[PDB]
């Protein structure tokens, strides 16, 4: 939780706005990190906003923090 | 290189390819290649219909080279 929290603060600072989004994610991730969420379930989120909004970057920053690497991001084109 | 874009480029709507057509090409390119692959390309370039005003000069270049490359000028044309 502390590693996450220190990184959440950086996340909130690095992402422009979207703090509400960050907090929603942070809460769920902490629940999961604690083992309180049922371990069978990976955390998952629906990022709802504008195209061009930085939603992808939020996720990349999460990767950048929780897994310490933005480039570990795996992506799916769901329109094609 | 690719003729992928021909699917839209061959609309021939002006020799200079317009935005719309180019976006359709872009779409199709992203369908064919991982978009991340494409994002490592410095730029995607779309070629124009070769204009007749260009061709009218190109053929002189070609004809000159065609003749010059035929071994020695023991034959060839005066090329008028």
């Amino acid at each position: 939780n502390e590693k996450l929290i220190h990184m959440e603060r950086d996340l909130s600072s690095e992402v422009v706005g979207q703090m509400d989004a960050i907090k929603a994610v942070s809460n769920a991730v902490r629940l999961s990190r604690s083992g309180l969420a049922n371990p069978r379930q990976p955390a998952s989120f629906l990022f709802l906003g504008l195209s061009g909004s930085g939603k992808t970057e939020l996720a990349k920053k999460v990767a950048g923090f929780l897994f310490n690497d933005e480039d570990m991001m795996i992506r799916v084109d769901c329109s094609e | 290189t690719s003729n992928l874009g021909a699917e839209f480029i061959n609309s021939q709507q002006g020799s200079k390819i317009q935005e719309s057509t180019k976006n359709l090409v872009m779409g199709a390119v992203r369908q064919h290649f991982r978009p991340e692959f494409l994002n490592r390309i410095s730029s995607i370039v779309i070629f124009n219909k070769l204009s007749r005003k260009a061709i009218h000069k190109i053929v002189d270049i070609r004809l000159k080279e065609i003749e010059e490359r035929f071994e020695q000028n023991d034959k060839h044309y005066k090329l008028n």
